[PDB]
């Protein structure tokens, strides 16, 4: 009825091409964000998925109405009739709004001209990961947004009091990572067309060691122990100690490639590689030790008598010493 | 102060003909292009393409969009681009591209008092580049991005890089896991088709592959397997089962390594540099097993010569393999 | 001839109609009745922790602006008419990328009865999240929820109810199961209130109870593990002289358990805990590894204490089969009950 | 064995329909191109008509508009309908099938050939 | 003579109400469907679906579109289909489907003087069907396509197959590499939902799987490994390391094939006909290794009985396996 | 002011112009000239039996309703004028899912001459079906087609012709080859007729003749198979007392051939016949299996008939290398001739 009269009079002569206060002052926009879920972290593609309720608030003097009604609660139909800021996410790779069963958008206008505009978004942001400590690495993946065409002299963004909120962190699709905390900042980026106000949110994530303990560390450690069983087998059983010593070398080669499948094709040594490579040294040296032992079986039977005694003790002790140095440096030093 | 702006903008679009290019029937319109590269990813050999994200910008002048009385560079809502003439620029090697659309269309329109138009887009394209993998993984590729006008010949449109060699920025900040961008180059020329001569801009990168990954995955595993086959020379020749098991295991392992790698790449007919190394390492582990077959066949009649062959093979095999590595790496690196 | 009479009625209903305003604006609350007909309960993905479902999503409400009098009490109109009137802006709270089918026409229907009531249905492909706790995998059950409500209207403007009894307002087609490794035991229907920074919104919830079927993993992982353990205990019967033969026995079975352990984790998403299958493989590896250690003990005491190497061999022929049988009883009785 | 057997044909007098049929056995030719060729005595073997799996019909210029080719995919047969025959059309007609490599109108692209049917037009 | 056609067509669409079906508030409108199948492919067990391309034609009479004075069937541009009423036909078991749009939308509208409309689209659809794989790979499947009206009930619309049993054509030209269409069938019926009763037309195919692929890939590798395990019965029973190596390798290989085969199939919870063979072949190679363990454990105290067991196994094992092949291949064929 | 002359011309042309009617409707057949410029012949997919191709697809016809006189003889207009006039509805008969590129703008051009002739080109990425006969894989060749014509107009209304001599009406760019394992020998350009349930339509056909390059499969499959066969015949030279050593030779080569046999059909579509590669692997399997059968024969006659056991070993050192060499002479000569 009379709400139709209010809505028709507001849009009479309205020009949605022009931003509010186009020639007067910058349009100040207050941004909120509710994070429904922070989806999987793709290390191979170096990205992560996040689903949010993105909210924006600004004043438009052209949208003032006088009535007993204090707020006009409108749906997505009116979003295309008024001026909407052109906010985009700078590090986004593939983002899309939701459209089932209708465009998931909200528009509310107060009689003083204040506009609240909320939409639901799914974003695949870009996050460059440094995997020098994998799988004991920590990351701070960002999410930046700004205005595409309006510089800092026309559009300014600003966080509200309760800017970024999260619900239940357990329901999120983070398997390998745990959410530690978040920060939000504000900067100015100078591009080739002007200076823009860039708003940033950083999510801190710590990787969970559990999956790679089962997948790589335990199988590699048991293969190294398997190569030690040769030292307790009679030195005259040449086929026995050679098959046991040649299969461990092959198995460690297979365990080396499978561990590298999760990572991208980086050209440096991660902490996972430094463990698999050393596990390769121990199994390789076990087979080499028998080669030395076999060569001296007949020439120096006395010398070959004491060679297996020392290998039974030195090899387990040296490996247990290597684990002490490895784990302390990556869990207490970095 | 705002009703004046609406009056001006409405006047500019009143009678504007989106079908006619600027200076229709007259001199060609000059269009200047900048590119700001945001990221490069998915440089694939299986698909022979790369994915590029950029802030593509075009710059030209339309005398019909000239306005006076407002000393401002008006930025309008990007939906007004649908009402103006914009160049029909396309990428020839583009395979699958899109303009981003959150929260609105990632598009900019900025008008200037003299009629100059600034038009920007945010584009992600999967462009094609066919690679030469004869020296893989020591290869050096060159992937381009062609820029051209589909409908307007050189009688109607001209392209140039706006800023000379500074037109394209953001290359130095690109971090590729497997490549390092050695150089980028800008080219302007004309291409003649059956329908006329067209302006073309070309942007080309030179990519050098990093070898650190392939050392840990294909070279070092192959060197250690080859070395381990030489252990059979220090085992007594009467241990038939021990030396044959050692020889067989390393020979079949090398075959499995070679076939595994070639299943992650396009089925190319020629031989790559990584294939020459695995085939070279195969012959070394194949001859060690073939060395014992000679010693085994001969040690019954005479143990004097059978023992000598083992002792020589302790020296010849390590010596020749290091010579093989010396020639291989010096030829390629 | 008679079609000109219906054209006049439709033009009168839309004459001055405003689809920016909900019915009863400023006078009452818009009540929307809803029922769902699940045509096919699609596949469940563990890697993505989501599931697909194809439904007829039916909504009904009253709009007094659309009353009419004519020869018919219901106008079964084209779905094009739905874009000119007001319809609820229902979204799925946990819904991921969903599909509205458009072949060969928009899969929607709109019907107006003479009292203003509207029936508005659509065919959807809803992909919704289902959190999964795989501690009991592959003997685990999940309650996959389906939540929906309004996006822009709070509970003082739009409320949602079920057309019939809540239990009978979600209907599943009898032959529509598209599940490969799950059983749909039943579903629970409920309604509630959610609260955000913008207001209070009614939310409708539907929980689907799914139980996994263990038949695939008995033949894929349990049987190879059980047979490899048994194969590794054949080594206790070979004579102590054949050292090279018993070493091939122990080594190959140990390596085989590693191959089965790696392959068994490919199906699961990369979770950071140990499932019920991880504990079965870990023990099966312990039995295979202990059989190789047993031989190294026998080989060590030969030629020095020959009678001792026989006592260990005879007792091992009884302890290893017995403990594995006992372990299987405790494992399968523990996880099948829970 | 794969054989193409051709029936029909015979003698006609200054025009008139003479349908020529070909029956294929030993291999399913659904995905092949079945054609018809003609060889007048001493001149050359000449392409007449072909039809591929997508029901597309190709004809030679001298016979376009007169001869109609059809295929029966269930029976693995191809039939050619000859209408308005002339004394110039007296020749031996051959049935072929192939993959059309380097051209469906070249006799070297058909790996299977029939034995021919005699068609004599008396006028 | 052409301005008359434009005048005739513009007169028809003037006052035309697209929101109302033909004979609105009267007798149901009859729509006849023709299908011209272009290709069937991608018959997948993993996703339990198949892809179908077709020329889908619908035929009905609309009296508001009847014209006089033009003795022609007006074939209009496909964009006129956006101004006429068309049936809201959909496919119930359809998971993904699109109308091809190169170079324009593949769509045909053709009016007739009496008001008849012919409406054709070229549609590629990925329909759904559940496959019972209990007899895999010697199994037959029945995958259908359901055709229904979404909004209009049997009081408003009727569906019939135009041409009877000849409504669907193009089936006999299909060559699936792995299947063979035994038969196709056409059904007409009504389906009752909560909102009313709706007409339905069902098109079904019966696909029978070709076993030629699975002989090379699965059955032959299993049979040869089983024969490989019988060589152990011709080796001396004192050669323990030789006979254990032969016995162990066959058992572990037989497990590897079964695990490899299950990778590319849905995670079904039942035992397929191929699993009964692999499990049956596993038992024979497992009983072959189990047989040597008895001989090795017994050939010291009773050497004579050890020789007899090896000689009897040379006959029983080939005989039992061929008897197993006889029972298996006669129950499943 | 200068462009207002062309504004009047364009407005005058479209005044009363009906884009729903083809040119010369009811009076003559609309003739459409066509030619294709192939910018890149994309990769061929053996698994999907298809191929990709990128083309400048040019069309030309005469429309007398678009005749004008003015300063210019040709109007090089925006591509949005194409949606305002009548254009042919050309589709690709064997196309699967093609793309009409529109980045950054619709990649189309429209040129009107003063006599009414229209030139209308567009950039397309066509993915077309190409059935393959893989009996001679990997030494096979294929003729991949590309067929196109009108979708709605029968040959009594719209016909298509080549702009130039048909052999020169399809042009392939020199640098455009995106082929990895195939070689584009050349293309043949033809024209056909199809008769459907709706009428007779003109079809324009092009056949691209591709021959596969065997180089990848020589490295990947043939060389491993040959070395495995040679490796198994090394066992003939070991002395007869190396029973464990000769068994390991026999079993490991047989196991390897099974892996190669399984791994050689990964790329191919699942077909029910034997390719030329399956015959090589099967025969190489027979040689590897027969080398182990020979050892069991030699091992059977040792310690009972030593003279015969040596006789068998001596002949196998010649017969096996000679037969495998002769088989390769026959195999390669049989298939490389074609
Ligand atoms: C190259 O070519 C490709 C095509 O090959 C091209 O892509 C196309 O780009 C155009 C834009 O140039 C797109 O068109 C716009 O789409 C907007 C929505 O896009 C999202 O939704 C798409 C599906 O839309 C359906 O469903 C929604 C609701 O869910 C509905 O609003 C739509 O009408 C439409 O409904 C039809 O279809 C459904 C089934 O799907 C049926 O159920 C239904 O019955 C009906 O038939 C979806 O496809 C989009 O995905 C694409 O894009 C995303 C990125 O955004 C990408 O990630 C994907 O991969 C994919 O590519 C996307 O999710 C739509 O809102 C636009 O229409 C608006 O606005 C225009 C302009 O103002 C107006 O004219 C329209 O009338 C309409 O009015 C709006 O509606 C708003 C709704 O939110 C509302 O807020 C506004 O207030 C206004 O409301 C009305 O306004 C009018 C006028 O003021 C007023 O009278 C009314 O009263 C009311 O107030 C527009 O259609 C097109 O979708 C793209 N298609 C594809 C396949 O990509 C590409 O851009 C080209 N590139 C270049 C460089 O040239
Ligand atoms: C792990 C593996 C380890 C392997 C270790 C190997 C060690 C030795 C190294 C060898 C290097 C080999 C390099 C090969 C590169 C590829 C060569 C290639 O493609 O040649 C082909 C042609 O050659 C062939 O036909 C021959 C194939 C090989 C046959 C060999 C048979 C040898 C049999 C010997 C038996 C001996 C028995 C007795 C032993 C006493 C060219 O054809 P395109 O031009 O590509 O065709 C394109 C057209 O079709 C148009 O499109
Ligand atoms: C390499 C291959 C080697 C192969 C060797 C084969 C040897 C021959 C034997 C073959 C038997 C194979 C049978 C497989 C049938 C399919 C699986 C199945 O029935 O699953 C279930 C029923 O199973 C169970 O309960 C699991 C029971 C597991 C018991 C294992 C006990 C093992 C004990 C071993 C002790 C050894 C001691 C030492 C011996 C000295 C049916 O229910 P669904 O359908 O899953 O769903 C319905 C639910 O209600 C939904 O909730
Ligand atoms: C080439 C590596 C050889 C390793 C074994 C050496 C044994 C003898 C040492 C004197
Ligand atoms: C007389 C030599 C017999 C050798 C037999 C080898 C195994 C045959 C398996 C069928
Ligand atoms: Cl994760
Ligand atoms: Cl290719």
């Amino acid at each position: 009825g009379d709400v139709t009269v209010i809505l028709n009079n507001l849009l009479e002569g309205y020009d949605n091409k022009l931003r509010p206060d186009i020639g007067v002052k910058p349009t100040l926009i207050h941004t909120d964000m509710y994070v429904n879920s922070i989806g999987p972290v793709n290390a191979i593609n170096m990205e992560y998925t996040i689903d949010i309720f993105f909210a924006q608030t600004w004043y438009d003097r052209r949208l003032k109405f006088n009535s007993t009604i204090k707020v006009l609660r409108l749906n997505s139909n009116m979003v295309g009739k008024i001026w909407i800021p052109d906010t985009f996410f700078r590090n986004s790779k593939k983002a899309d709004a939701h459209w089932i069963t209708t465009p998931n958008r909200m528009l509310r206008i107060w009689n003083d001209g204040r506009v609240l505009y909320t939409l639901r978004l799914t974003i695949d942001a870009e996050c460059q990961l440094q995997l020098h400590n994998f799988p004991m690495d920590e990351h701070s993946c960002p999410l930046e947004f700004s205005s595409y065409g309006y510089p800092r002299e026309e559009i300014v963004y600003q966080w509200k009091r309760s800017s970024v909120e999260v619900g239940d962190t357990r329901s999120w699709r983070l398997y390998q990572f745990s959410f530690v905390g978040l920060r939000n900042t504000t900067e100015v980026v100078k591009t080739t067309s002007g200076d823009y106000v860039v708003m940033s949110v950083y999510f801190d994530l710590s990787r969970r060691m559990g999956y790679f303990t089962i997948q790589t560390y335990i199988p590699c450690t048991l293969i190294v122990v398997l190569s030690w069983v040769s030292f307790w087998i009679n030195k005259d059983a040449v086929p026995a100690r050679t098959s046991l010593g040649i299969t461990t070398v092959l198995t460690m080669t297979t365990l080396s490639t499978i561990a590298r499948k999760s990572l991208p094709k980086v050209s440096y040594v991660t902490a996972m590689d430094l463990f698999v490579s050393v596990c390769f040294i121990f199994v390789f040296s076990a087979l080499v030790e028998y080669g030395t032992l076999h060569y001296f079986v007949s020439s120096q039977p006395a010398r070959a008598a004491k060679m297996d005694s020392y290998a039974r003790i030195f090899f387990p002790t040296a490996f247990c010493l290597f684990n002490l140095v490895y784990w302390v440096s990556y869990l207490y030093l970095g | 102060n705002m009703s004046f702006v609406k009056e001006t903008v409405d006047k500019l679009l009143k009678g504007y003909d989106i079908r006619l290019r600027p200076d229709f029937g007259g001199p060609p319109v000059c269009v200047g292009m900048n590119i700001d590269i945001a990221s490069i990813d998915m440089v694939s050999e299986v698909n022979m393409d790369y994915t590029l994200t950029m802030y593509f910008q075009q710059y030209w002048r339309d005398k019909r969009l000239a306005y006076s009385g407002i000393p401002l560079n008006l930025t309008l809502d990007n939906r007004v681009a649908d009402q103006l003439w914009v160049p029909d620029t396309y990428f020839l090697n583009d395979k699958k591209s899109f303009v981003h659309g959150v929260t609105v269309k990632n598009r900019m329109i900025r008008l200037h008092p003299d009629g100059t138009v600034l038009y920007g887009l945010r584009i992600t394209t999967t462009a094609a580049c066919m690679m030469d993998l004869r020296r893989y993984p020591l290869d050096e590729q060159n992937c381009t991005l062609e820029i051209e006008s589909y409908g307007y010949t050189t009688d109607d449109i001209e392209f140039y890089w706006r800023g000379g060699d500074k037109a394209v920025t953001g290359v130095e900040r690109i971090e590729l896991p497997q490549f390092s961008i050695v150089e980028h180059r800008l080219v302007s020329r004309n291409v003649v088709f059956a329908t006329g001569a067209y302006p073309r801009l070309s942007l080309s990168f030179r990519l050098k592959r990093n070898i650190g990954y392939f050392i840990l995955q294909t070279y070092m595993p192959s060197i250690l397997i080859t070395i381990l086959s030489w252990v059979s020379f220090w085992i007594n020749y009467d241990a038939s089962a021990a030396r044959v098991a050692l020889g067989i295991t390393t020979v079949l392992t090398m075959t499995t390594i070679n076939t595994h790698l070639r299943e992650t790449l396009p089925k190319i007919p020629y031989v790559k540099a990584i294939d020459m190394y695995l085939m070279g390492c195969f012959v070394f582990v194949f001859l060690a097993l073939l060395e014992y077959a000679f010693v085994n066949y001969i040690f019954f009649s005479q143990p004097a010569r059978a023992a000598a062959i083992d002792r020589w093979s302790r020296i010849v095999f390590p010596f020749t393999f290091s010579l093989f590595n010396l020639v291989y790496w010096l030829y390629y690196v | 001839d008679n079609t000109t009479v219906f054209t006049r009625i439709l033009d009168r209903l839309l004459d001055g109609y405003d689809n920016r305003l909900r019915p009863g604006l400023g006078e009452r609350v818009t009540e929307v009745k809803t029922d769902i007909f699940v045509t096919s309960f699609g596949p469940v993905s563990d890697h993505d922790m989501e599931y697909t479902i194809d439904v007829f999503f039916r909504q009904s409400w009253k709009d007094e602006r659309l009353k009419f009098k004519g020869p018919m009490t219901v106008l079964r109109l084209n779905n094009l008419m739905a874009s000119k009137i007001w319809t609820p802006d229902t979204f799925f709270h946990n819904g991921k990328k969903s599909v509205a089918h458009n072949m060969t026409m928009p899969n929607k229907l709109l019907r107006i009865t003479e009292d203003g009531t509207l029936l508005y249905t659509m065919r959807l492909t809803v992909r919704a999240e289902c959190p999964m706790h795989l501690e009991d995998f592959p003997m685990d059950a999940h309650a996959c929820p389906l939540k929906f409500g309004s996006y822009a209207y709070t509970r003082a403007e739009v409320v949602y109810e079920w057309t019939r009894e809540p239990a009978r307002s979600v209907v599943v087609a009898e032959d529509g199961s598209r599940l490969n490794q799950y059983d749909l035991l039943g579903q629970t229907v409920d309604s509630g209130i959610v609260q955000s920074s913008t207001g209070e919104y009614v939310v409708m919830t539907t929980h689907f109870h799914l139980k996994r079927k263990i038949g695939y993993f008995v033949i894929q992982t349990y049987l190879p593990c059980i047979m490899t353990v048994i194969l590794s205990q054949v080594s206790f019967w070979l004579n102590r002289e054949s050292v090279p033969a018993r070493t091939v026995f122990g080594v190959t079975t140990v390596l085989t358990m590693t191959t089965l352990s790696i392959s068994a984790r490919n199906s699961l998403p990369k979770v950071a805990y140990a499932t019920a299958m991880d504990w079965f493989i870990a023990v099966c590896y312990a039995f295979v590894f202990s059989a190789l250690i047993e031989f190294a003990t026998v080989n060590y005491f030969t030629k020095s204490q020959p009678a001792r190497a026989a006592k260990i061999d005879r007792l091992s022929r009884i302890a290893f089969p017995l403990l594995f049988g006992i372990f299987n009883l405790v494992y399968w009785a523990t996880y099948l009950n829970r | 064995q794969v054989q193409l057997q051709e029936s029909g044909g015979g003698l006609v007098q200054a025009g008139g329909s003479l349908r020529v049929s070909c029956a294929a056995s030993g291999r399913t030719f659904t995905t092949y191109i079945m054609a018809w060729f003609r060889q007048a005595p001493g001149k050359e073997r000449e392409f007449l008509a072909a039809m591929d799996q997508g029901r597309i019909q190709y004809y030679g210029d001298s016979v376009r508009g007169r001869f109609t080719i059809s295929r029966d995919y269930a029976k693995n047969s191809v039939d050619l309908q000859l209408d308005g025959l002339r004394p110039e059309d007296t020749a031996v007609y051959y049935c072929a099938a192939g993959a059309g490599f380097w051209g469906l109108r070249t006799a070297s692209s058909y790996h299977y050939w029939g034995q021919g049917t005699q068609v004599t037009v008396s006028s």
